[PDB]
């Protein structure tokens, strides 16, 4: 039992999306299908249904009369049609099952991201070096002033994962976002081994890669 | 009268014979009420399916849905409204149940194979009855 | 407008011990009542629906039950794996609504932070913003706060905070506070501090540096 979503990305404000859901494993036609949205760093929040069989559909306050939920039963798949979208709509969008357990979901696809944007700004990173000391050193990459979310950011290209952290961006005052990423290493590592940041922004088709001391 | 059905949508239909049913029950209750209400789906060949309370009852205009548990020809289902234990709406459908396949259907077997039937609910065709009762 | 609360918020607990989730239903629902597990990045997971029906293949520690409008998730006897974020739901009335969630955390010793200040670059002072950040690096518990000062003067609405989750190896946070300066201003003082108090520190620990 597999649900594929699709359809997700990037669009601006009043414009309009449409998620698919296709189902395998199971007859759509004898469960209600269902869409579940989760904003970043945000709780679940539950969208839409419909039963193929009757048609009958059900709206979350905060989506209906811009939303539309639909299934094709011949094609075993449901969709979510989004219209006159605003920022606040930007979520990773779940689709859902519903078998003989009182509308709970049980079955859930993997997510599509789905991210509202009225303007694109790739981000600009600098280095953040460590002074002068114990066994451990720090150093570490800020990514400054992008817009919308997210940045990616791997240290030697993947390699180095131990150490890590990749902060939450936080929102800043000029309505653009930005974070820090940080890497704790032996103080003996320094001096032989290079640690570069690698930041991708794809939005902005934005990559660059920048060597810290 | 303090409590009407406004309506009722069958929500998986038509559905197996094993599934249990889905109901979307809308209803207005106009003035607060001490006791509560009893929802029930009964099944006409005969045997009480399921039932759900409800208590307080909400004021004004509520929506919600009822999962009632499958059984065990063209059969009958009541969904049926009682205040304090005194029933004041009932809503009757006619049930057709056949099997999946032309096969089937032409050649029913000996010993009925309940997995194979589809059971279709006639939601068009409810037929209404109300009651008058004391309330409070 | 049917709310289903959720309570607490998060949690702190240790393999082996018994937690206990509340959702409190705000009117009458009869059993249409769900749990669920999410783990960071990935799609959520029913445990129980029907208010207490158990979902095939999820372990038997996990039980729902019922007390009037209040609905309870206990874990008993957690698990390593069992660490993480759990959300209640109501499908009988309309319309459809999950609880605020309950983080459920590793307990642990307490852990001072590291903490390591970092000047702004050359590059980013060249287009005329001074980033300073200051870094507190594994830490329990969460609890933590951090006060900036420019040449003593302690500073007010120019500084932001971000945190990490619990790291999946030694269940520690770490903190990321950032004062943000125009170029003007940063030329014009010397020692920019960044103070830390927090349960682990006896007193309060300073990291600063000269411009």
């Amino acid at each position: 039992v597999q649900l594929v979503e699709s359809g997700g990305g990037l669009v601006q404000p009043g414009g309009s999306l449409r998620l698919s859901c296709a189902a395998s494993g199971f007859n759509v036609s004898y469960s209600s299908i269902h869409w579940v949205r989760q904003a970043p760093g945000k709780g679940l929040e539950w969208v839409a249904y419909i039963y193929p069989s009757s048609g009958y559909t059900s709206y979350a306050d905060s989506v209906k009369g811009r939303f539309t939920i639909s299934a094709d039963t011949s094609k075993n798949t449901a969709y979510l049609q989004m219209n006159s979208l605003r920022a606040e709509d930007t979520a990773v969008y779940y689709c859902a099952r519903s078998y003989s357990t009182k509308l709970a979901m049980d079955y859930w696809g993997q997510g599509t991201l789905v991210t509202v944007f009225n303007q694109i700004k790739g981000p600009s990173v600098f280095p953040l070096a460590p002074s002068s000391s114990g066994g451990t050193a720090a150093l570490g990459c800020l990514v400054k002033d992008y817009f919308p979310e997210p940045v990616t950011v791997s240290w030697n290209s993947g390699a180095l994962t131990s150490g890590v952290h990749t902060f939450p961006a936080v929102l800043q005052s000029s309505g653009l976002y930005s974070l820090s990423s940080v890497v704790t290493v032996p103080s003996s590592s320094l001096g032989t081994q290079t640690y570069i940041c690698n930041v991708n922004h794809k939005p902005s088709n934005t990559k660059v890669d920048k060597k810290v001391e | 009268s303090i409590v009407s059905l406004l309506g009722i949508k069958v929500l998986n239909n038509p559905a197996k014979f094993t599934d249990p049913y889905e109901f979307e029950i809308t209803f207005e209750c106009l003035e607060s009420l001490k006791h509560d209400l009893e929802w029930k789906l009964t099944y006409v060949g005969d045997q009480e399916l399921d039932s759900i309370l409800v208590g307080p009852v909400p004021v004004g205009v509520n929506k919600f849905v009822f999962s009632a548990d499958p059984p065990s020809s063209v059969t009958v289902i009541l969904l049926s409204c009682s205040y304090d234990g005194r029933e004041f709406v009932r809503v009757g459908y006619y049930v057709n149940n056949e099997y999946d396949e032309e096969e089937l259907r032409e050649n029913p077997p000996a010993k009925v194979q309940v997995d194979h039937i589809v059971r279709n609910i006639l939601a068009e065709k409810p037929r209404v009855t109300r009651f008058n009762i004391v309330w409070d | 407008d049917i709310q289903m609360t959720q309570s607490p918020s998060s949690l702190s607990a240790s393999v082996g011990d018994r937690v206990t989730i509340t959702c409190r239903a705000s009117q009458s629902v009869s059993s249409a009542v769900a749990w669920y597990q999410q783990k960071p990045g990935k799609a959520p997971k029913l445990l129980i629906y029907s208010a207490s029906s158990l979902y095939s293949g999820v372990p038997s520690r996990f039980s729902g039950s019922r007390s009037g409008t209040d609905f309870t998730l206990t874990i008993s006897s957690l698990q390593p794996e069992d660490f993480a974020t759990y959300y209640c739901q109501q499908s009988q009335w309309y319309p459809i609504t999950f609880g605020q969630g309950t983080k459920v955390e590793i307990k642990r010793t307490v852990a001072a932070p590291s903490v390591f200040i970092f000047p702004p670059s050359d590059s980013q002072l060249k287009s005329g913003t001074a980033s300073v950040v200051c870094l507190l690096n594994n830490f329990y518990p969460r609890e933590a706060k951090v006060q900036w000062k420019v040449d003593n003067a302690l500073q007010s609405g120019n500084s932001q905070e971000s945190v990490t989750e619990q790291d999946s190896k030694d269940s520690t946070y770490s903190l990321s506070s950032t004062l943000t300066l125009s170029k003007a201003d940063y030329e014009k003082h010397k020692v920019y501090a960044c103070e830390v108090t927090h349960q682990g520190l006896s007193s309060p620990v300073t990291k600063s540096f000269n411009r």
